[PDB]
């Protein structure tokens, strides 16, 4: 997150860390005890399945304080739809080897209803977006969580604003654009797959995936985020399954 | 209904049969007899921030 605040300790709840072999790989949201969602390009180049690890109650990573809870990732699920190396259809689904231990500092976040989030959760101008990504374009990644107001904006609106950049990916009806055109503040690579937060009556919802941009904070460019309402009844349904062998599951996208 | 306003509903929203609304929760809720209100049912509900609950 550039031009964020610190997060203070226990206000992100739900926010996961990824780590691969012990390095910081992503963020991610849980959204109940075993469930966590991230973004599929987050595994592009994984090799090492069984070294996928999701921190909840992190904040300073720097030290333990006995918040945190680790877990093995047991399962990553990707839609049929996504191809890597690409940017459309930007979700994972992770199911952990074992619930976590909700308390004051590891709390899910809210996966919404598909009516109530296109309906009522879109026309809520700011939401929280939050990570231990760099703190700038080609910059050092935060040791601490780092959290930002960022606007969302109709796809019209963000297709207007922006600079035409040539080889610049299309805005599908899968993602969205939230953040500012003026170099200033957005979330960047190391935040992937981390939540974009919406309030609502005073209850917190899962709104977007942290997924991609033209570089972190350019000016005449927002950041780009996987529309998570288009994903709750493939999310659910998957939910009321039972586990299967092997880590890497590709699902059928509807 | 639901789709101005939230039909009222603090949470999610059901049209039915004519002008019947009906208003619901995410688990670890309860609505409350208003028919718009969820209260929590559990000590972690989803979406809300314990340390900032408990002031
Ligand atoms: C084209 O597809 C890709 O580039 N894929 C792919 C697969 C894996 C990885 S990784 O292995 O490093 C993983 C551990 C994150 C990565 C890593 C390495 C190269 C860039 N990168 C990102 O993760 C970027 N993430 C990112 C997230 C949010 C924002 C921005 C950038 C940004 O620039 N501005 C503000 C908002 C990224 C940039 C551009 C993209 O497409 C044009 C894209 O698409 C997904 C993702 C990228
Ligand atoms: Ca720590």
């Amino acid at each position: 997150i550039v031009g964020g605040k610190v997060c203070p300790k226990g206000e992100c709840p739900w926010q996961v860390l990824l780590l691969v072999n012990g390095a910081q790989l992503c963020g991610g949201t849980l959204i109940n005890t075993i469930w966590v969602v991230s973004a599929a390009h987050c595994f592009d180049k994984i090799k090492n399945w069984r070294n996928l690890i999701a921190v909840l109650g992190e904040h300073d990573l720097s030290e333990h304080d006995g918040d945190e809870q680790s877990r093995r990732v047991a399962q990553v699920i990707i839609p049929s739809t996504y191809v890597p190396g690409t940017t459309n259809h930007d979700i994972a689904l992770l199911r952990l080897h074992q619930p976590v231990v909700l308390t004051d500092h590891v709390v899910p976040l809210c996966l919404p209803e598909r009516t109530f989030s296109e309906r009522t959760l879109a026309f809520v101008r700011f939401s929280l977006v939050s990570g231990w990504g760099q703190l700038l374009d080609r910059g050092a990644t935060a040791l601490e969580l780092m959290v930002l107001n960022v606007p969302r904006l109709m796809t019209q609106d963000c297709l207007q604003q922006s600079r035409k950049v040539g080889d610049s990916p299309n805005i599908t009806e899968y993602m969205f654009c939230a953040g500012y055109s003026d170099g200033s503040k957005d979330s960047c690579k190391g935040d992937s797959g981390g939540p974009h937060a919406t309030h609502y009556r005073g209850t917190w919802y899962l709104t977007g995936i942290v997924s991609w941009g033209q570089g972190c904070a350019t000016v005449g460019h927002f950041g780009v985020y996987t529309r998570v309402s288009q994903y709750i009844e493939w999310l659910q349904k998957l939910m009321r399954s039972e586990p299967r062998p092997g880590v890497l599951l590709r699902a059928p996208f509807p | 209904i639901c789709v101005n306003e939230n039909g009222g509903c603090e949470q999610y929203c059901s049209d039915h049969t004519g002008t019947k609304r009906s208003c619901r929760c995410h688990e670890g809720y309860s609505l409350l007899a208003d028919g718009v209100s969820c209260t929590p049912t559990v000590e972690y509900p989803c979406g809300k921030i314990p340390i900032l609950e408990k002031r």
